[PDB]
């Protein structure tokens, strides 16, 4: 019985080993919007007689 | 100055006989506990660095 306790404690220590890490790489990334129209900013000014 | 004679009656000798069995039991348990703990340390832990 006391041997099972000693053997169990050793197995607990051996099981404390770490395997790996996992993380997401998202820094520096931004979403993109879509502009549907082109701004021209033009107006045609014409006289009444058209000259 | 007021030393008194020690009386060793049957009750006191009988009481010590009970204590002798209790003392013998305690030593056996501690030896088993020491042996178990000494085995655990060797298998589990190791040296320490800085």
């Amino acid at each position: 019985e006391d041997m099972a306790k000693i053997y169990g404690a050793v197995a607990a220590v051996s099981k404390n080993v770490n395997s790996s890490v996992t993380y997401e790489v998202k820094r520096g990334t931004h979403e993109l919007i879509k502009v549907p129209t082109i701004p021209h900013n033009l107006v045609l000014i014409q006289s009444d007689n058209g000259k | 100055f007021a030393l008194a004679q020690i009386n060793a009656d049957d009750e006191f000798i009988g009481a010590i006989d009970k204590e002798s069995a209790e003392y013998l039991d305690e030593y056996a348990t501690l030896a088993r506990d020491i042996s178990n703990s000494l085995t655990l340390v060797k298998a589990a832990f190791g040296p320490l660095e800085r």
